[PDB]
């Protein structure tokens, strides 16, 4: 769900 | 009367320095959503950079990463603001 | 003068620029949850009375290419100029779906002596992109 | 929780990448500017507020003055980095 | 919303003024930084701050002191202030006998490190390069 | 006399 950019 | 060439530049980082930034998959970035929440509420009100103080208080205290990988579980997130304005900014 | 005029006819342009699907020879991931930012910062933007322009999925020339080519627009009549940046990153670099291009090659368009319709206004970047590989664990307080 | 980087302030007195600039008789730039407009404005103004005074004080009101072409007419603007999460006020 | 500023003390106010350095270092002195430091002095006691002025530091006793101020119980203190007057480059800050990573400085202040500055503003000014750009201006 | 740091 949660993700690193 | 000259000014900087550097100057009326301001960079609204989602991140500080040297960290990841964080995204939801279903809701969007974690400084985004707060952003536009935070203009949506205050643009008519508040100076830029209050607003912008309103969306670090938002990503530090509602926000912490969840992830299957433990690595990347329970993180923080605080935005950065660089302003080289000169001036004070209302959006109205 | 303590406050920006921004009275102009227009409050200016706001440039979103949205990379979600990046080529596979970089190995970056597609940003998921991308285009709802997207849609939201132009729905916001709209209500402030900027012009939004949506560009998607950019390569590295593209969005040089663009920035240089708004940047020698006429901006006479408008009070701002706004750029949103949403993309992977490095310290210093945004990627385009086929590399990085260094920030500072983007904004030095819009430097006061480079684009004299808007010496003198609010120049703002908004970046949502990593600025490198750290983790904040936090603090319970 | 919050992020360990939060609630940092940086005044930094000149841009990335650049020289700053400092008087041999009346100090710095950016200090000079910094501790008039605290004197002036640390009873009104929110510290994000006063920090912009400086830099346009900073940005129109020096230019540098050298014996070296190379050093002369050159211009500052300070850099404020805020991952502050609130207002900052120095009166009640 | 707007930070607490009212514990009994408004906090402590750090000067390290760098003016000679050591000749390995091959730069200059920084004429005009003892006024500086003077100014900053009086700016802040009228603030009510408790200011401290140290001068002419090696990086090493930088970090010690950073490392001691951090470790100090700042508990009846709104804020921190660290002000820092010397030569610089990109992220680094001289200490008169060489360089001195910002970061380093700072990290003692991050918030699981100084428990008692938890939530509270900590503010750092620094007057120093930042690089050998020159900034030609615009009319 | 203006000079860098």
């Amino acid at each position: 769900v949660d993700a690193v950019d | 009367h000259k000014i900087p060439v550097e100057a009326d530049f301001l960079y609204a980082y989602s991140t500080a320095p040297g960290y990841y930034s964080w995204r939801n998959s279903k809701d969007g970035s974690w400084f985004i959503q707060s952003l536009c929440a935070m203009l949506k509420q205050y643009a008519d009100k508040l100076e830029f950079m209050h607003i912008l103080t309103r969306v670090n208080r938002k990503v530090a205290t509602e926000f912490e990463s969840f992830s299957f990988d433990a690595t990347f579980h329970a993180k923080k997130q605080i935005p950065c603001i660089v302003s080289m304005l000169t001036k004070e900014l209302y959006f109205y | 003068d303590n406050s920006y005029k921004m009275d102009y006819p227009e409050m200016g342009l706001c440039i979103i620029i949205n990379n979600k699907n990046f080529h596979k020879s970089t190995g970056m991931t597609s940003r998921s949850g991308t285009d709802v930012d997207a849609a939201n910062l132009r729905e916001t933007f709209r209500n402030l009375k900027y012009e939004v322009r949506n560009k998607n999925d950019l390569t590295r020339e593209e969005i040089v290419e663009l920035m240089r080519d708004v940047s020698k627009e006429d901006h006479s009549k408008r009070s701002s100029f706004v750029c949103v940046l949403l993309s992977h990153g490095e310290e210093g670099i945004i990627f385009g779906t086929n590399g990085p291009v260094d920030l500072k090659k983007i904004t030095n368009f819009f430097r006061g002596d480079r684009c004299r319709s808007l010496t003198g206004k609010p120049k703002l970047f908004i970046i949502q992109a990593c600025r490198g590989t750290e983790l904040d664990c936090g603090i319970e307080t």
